[PDB]
């Protein structure tokens, strides 16, 4: 079960994207939990997406 | 993911295994280029771009 | 048996450190938790303390267990089926396995073959997740330097 979205800062400014042709991007990250049922246990990691 | 989940070993995942996060990002980045409402933003002027 | 600030093997991600005791009831059972994270995919796990040792949570060894898996390490004649794929599941499921004997079996053998031949893509990262939980265990033990024990690993590699 995911949860709770985040933007890191951008990887670039505006100009500097449009003159070396990146896109103008920012990272996500998913506070990603795994459950397991039939013993127990939590998994909370900080998965990129 | 539920195709990865089930056949995986229990106890030896983790969401960094369980998780490809590469049809998210070809699914953004085929939106982006490659659609007809994605459009290349005209502006030969400040009101065309408006 | 276990405390906030104890240091801990979870199966398979080597090293774990606990954080605290977690005291989240659920399901009208005091169900004591803990808090329990690594250092590898930075993962905070969670185990309760009353099945804690049935997901097998285990203790760090000392220098019975140092020397002990140092004395299999060494030990020669190590054999193997001839069937790569049998040799990969076979040490595959003794890595799974957890058990650090286990451990120093299969990276011994593994370290022993290429050592030898130079063997895969598959077999080296085999080698290496297997390499990278045993030297976080052997810094556990012997308490610091994980470098020191990588050096001191490859040393007795070559005995």
């Amino acid at each position: 079960s995911f949860s709770d979205p985040r933007f890191d800062d951008v990887k670039a400014p505006v100009d500097e994207c449009k003159d070396k042709d990146m896109t103008y991007a920012a990272p996500l990250f998913v506070t990603a939990e795994f459950i397991n049922n039939n013993t127990g246990e939590i998994k909370s990691q900080t998965v990129f997406m | 993911v539920r195709e990865r989940m089930t056949t995986q070993d229990v106890e030896a995942i983790t969401p960094q295994t369980l998780i490809n996060i590469r049809p998210v990002v070809a699914a953004i980045k085929e939106f982006f280029g490659t659609s007809q409402l994605s459009q290349f933003m005209d502006q030969n002027n400040p009101l065309s771009g408006l | 048996i276990f405390k906030v600030g104890d240091t801990v093997v979870y199966p398979h991600h080597g090293a774990a450190l606990v954080e605290a005791i977690e005291t989240r009831t659920i399901k009208g059972e005091q169900k004591e938790y803990l808090v329990l994270k690594v250092a590898q995919g930075d993962l905070t796990v969670r185990v309760p303390a009353e099945n804690a040792e049935y997901v097998g949570v285990r203790d760090v060894v000392g220098q019975e267990g140092l020397d002990k898996v140092f004395q299999v390490l060494r030990a020669p004649h190590t054999e193997e089926p001839t069937n790569w794929s049998r040799r990969y599941k076979a040490n595959l499921e003794k890595l799974a396995s957890g058990d650090v004997n286990k451990v120093a079996e299969v990276v011994r053998d593994l370290w022993r073959r290429d050592q030898e031949r130079g063997l895969s893509a598959g077999e080296k990262r085999m080698l290496a997740k297997a390499r990278q939980i045993l030297v976080g265990e052997l810094a556990l033990a012997e308490s610091t330097d994980d470098a020191k024990a990588e050096t001191i690993l490859d040393e007795v590699l070559a005995a």
